[PDB]
């Protein structure tokens, strides 16, 4: 049939859950907790997460996305009572081969022409991120480094960068506690994909490089009995 | 000047509606499109290919042997195959048919059976493998299976034998929950004659058994498919 | 390519935080804070702050704008819990040529053909400010004074004025503390560029003067080594 | 009269997003469209010109002899030349083609090195330059430039040299990002043979080098472009 339903892009076309975070505004230093989950988050978006832990798209070998990623933003706060009044959560989506914020009153929240929207707590937003490949094709599955010169990192390959999200409050005056948890959710459009791939036997032990775990379990099950069925 | 009314689900947020969303980068010309071999459109040219069945899985830990269904000489109307046809369940988990039919629901679809030898050029030997349709107890022993829709296309001249396997309809689809019922289907092996070994063999020969999914496949509904009942939120 | 990209109106086009600001509302007089950054606040709009401290415009000589002013203001004073009751801001385009407030309750609020509009706190507001300019084009790189006469000012050359923005709140009583943060993004629409002009070497020291600023730094960087490379 | 739905994403504030917005002033005619000459379309016109290149730029304060590239008497087979071609970067960083391909990110096309010489009419000097692609070690000396792609045009009769850069793609487009990596390109010159001075000429003479984009020039994404970590809130 010419259905939407077995082809590739009802396929890996739905919307998944990636990344829950935890963020807060409180002050500009205040209690000394600021820089790991508190007053911004940046994500540097990866797939490898909570894709089924990779495995649809890791069926394939070469894909091309165009991203809608819904970010829903809710106060872990009770927001029923309050700590919600005007609570603006700005996100923002840092393009490969831009610099990244690590403050939340930092340069790069407003700098340029880095896409970045306001909305308010409790409700979403909906993004449309077109294929930022480097290769015509995200390179899911790579064989190679980067150079034999200088060399870029290692074959992680984060040369077919997808991006980098992040999140943070425009919001001031610590007297209070307040806590906003953030949800993005990624759905690919258009996917065209290539080069089917034999599927993995263990869930991944890395992002990126093809280890296969140690210390296995038989990813296959034995036979009842004999040859003998029944 | 345009008159509205409200509907209620407003605010709603449908994780699966397919509607079209503003984009961040509005003016950016991408990586473009290019030609690249083995174009994909759809699962069925996927699991259109005979991968390969471990059968002899009855050992402890995973090898190359699990594969090899193992033949004797001297032996006669006892047993060398025999499974339930349940993919997604027992040996035929671990195909690409496997994790594929573990991905949707319900299916249906007639399959593509292949047998292939693994022996010396100068031997020879008679395979009867029967068929059972789903609902029908299997056969215990070569003569139950001959009068079942016996099969034998011999060893000595011809070496791969494949098989359709036609799909019959239970209640309209094949049942998609675990359960070990006995109504799957049920195919298995029979020496016809003894393994006549070629002289001073001294060892074992064995064959290789493929499966796939004839054009008639379907697969309709899709899962959630936990399969380890799956949580990890380790990012670099 | 005829693709927006790399054209003039794609390069000057985006939105970018200009005047961050902080006002309040009190009573009339009450507790002596009223007159600097409180009750109201007046501009008098210069896109020389932050367009990335003046540079892709200084870059060519004649523009012609055509402003898309979004005034996205927010409660300071936690929105969460209160201090958002029906916060009604008034925003306000006074044209060049036009008499500034300078009090909250003052007459020029209210007073004939004076663009202003009304927003709840937290939400925003989009304008379009057609091109307010004395000559054709918005002399942003001007040699001459105003006059041999009694000239105005100085060559700051504010005869190609733009406008003039006014922020004040609607509210009353003085029992309790609000403080409310606004912030408007600029947009030029249908830019027409003229006269290309080459870059400046330091940041800038001065609004309208083209002064380059004293004790500078090397803009140019020493060879690794020698003409030698590598 | 008329049903509608909700969005999710209202309420959004997009701050790139081009949407037509209502007047201050809906009924206001501005000061007219008048004719004033050197209307400019795009910035790859900006980039047409020859600007100038700093090379000699090895001395501590800037002045005016940062582009002067010195030529001696009497030094053959021996350094003239020498830069990467990583523009935003070293020596091409202070170039208009230097903030244009800072302003934006990936790019591609090839360019235009013009070189000019300045002295007496009555001087003569061969100067070898070459070029050797990205990825390839450049010479070190005037042997294995002219194994290379060795340009002469030599001086005595013609004094403005250019030479077409021609691009060549890597991973599909140029690295945008700071480190310094060996094979964005390499161009260097070389005396032939030694200058040959004017009788009494007792100094130094000068070459002078230019830079710009062919019209192949392009540019893709567009940057934030901090260059000095940008912050300065100065209102009057």
């Amino acid at each position: 049939f010419n259905g939407s339903e077995t082809d590739v892009e009802c396929f890996l076309g739905r919307a998944a859950c990636v990344h829950v975070t935890e963020i807060q505004n409180k002050d500009a230093t205040g209690i000394d907790n600021h820089r790991e989950a508190k007053l911004f988050n940046d994500w540097k978006i990866n797939l490898s997460s909570l894709v089924q832990l990779r495995k649809k798209l890791e069926l394939f070998t070469y894909v091309r996305f165009d991203s809608e990623y819904t970010i829903l933003a809710t106060a872990s706060q009770p927001d029923s009572a309050n700590y919600s009044s005007n609570l603006v959560v700005q996100a923002m989506y840092v393009p490969p081969g831009a610099p990244n914020p690590k403050e939340w009153d930092d340069y790069t929240w407003q700098s340029a022409s880095n896409p970045s929207v306001f909305f308010k707590v409790g409700d979403t937003s909906r993004f449309s991120v077109p294929y930022v490949g480097l290769a015509s094709a995200y390179n899911c599955f790579y064989d190679g480094y980067s150079h034999d010169d200088a060399e870029t990192q290692y074959g992680i390959t984060v040369l077919n960068h997808m991006g980098s999200m992040a999140f943070r409050i425009v919001n001031e005056h610590d007297e209070h506690k307040t806590l906003v948890k953030i949800r993005v959710y990624h759905r690919a459009k258009h996917v065209e994909a290539w080069i089917p791939r034999a599927p993995r036997a263990l869930p991944y032990t890395s992002i990126g490089r093809t280890n296969y775990p140690k210390n296995t379990e038989p990813v296959i099950k034995k036979r009842k009995g004999d040859i003998k069925s029944y | 000047g345009l008159p509205t009314t409200t509907l209620p689900g407003s605010g709603q947020f449908l994780t699966t509606d397919d509607r079209q969303s503003p984009s961040a980068l509005p003016n950016y010309e991408p990586t473009p499109r290019i030609h690249i071999p083995g174009k994909v459109h759809n699962l069925l040219e996927i699991i259109q290919v005979d991968t390969l069945i471990p059968m002899n899985n009855t050992h402890t830990k995973d090898e190359v042997n699990s594969y090899l269904i193992p033949l004797n000489a001297n032996r006669q109307n006892e047993q060398v195959f025999g499974t339930n046809l349940f993919i997604g369940d027992g040996v035929f988990k671990t195909t690409l048919l496997g994790e594929i039919v573990q991905y949707y629901t319900h299916w249906s679809g007639s399959l593509r059976f292949s047998l292939m030898y693994t022996g010396p050029a100068l031997s020879s030997a008679k395979l009867i493998l029967a068929y059972t349709p789903p609902g029908a107890r299997g056969p215990q022993d070569r003569r139950e299976a001959m009068l079942g829709t016996h099969v034998v296309w011999d060893i000595g001249l011809q070496s791969t034998i494949v098989m359709t396997i036609p799909w019959t309809s239970g209640v309209q689809f094949r049942y998609t929950d675990p359960d070990t019922y006995t109504s799957a289907g049920f195919l298995s092996c029979w020496y016809q004659t003894s393994l006549i070994l070629p002289p001073e063999t001294t060892g074992q020969v064995y064959l290789l058994s493929f499966i796939s999914a004839c054009p008639d496949f379907k697969l309709r509904l899709m899962k959630d498919t936990q399969t380890i009942s799956q949580t990890v939120a380790l990012t670099e």
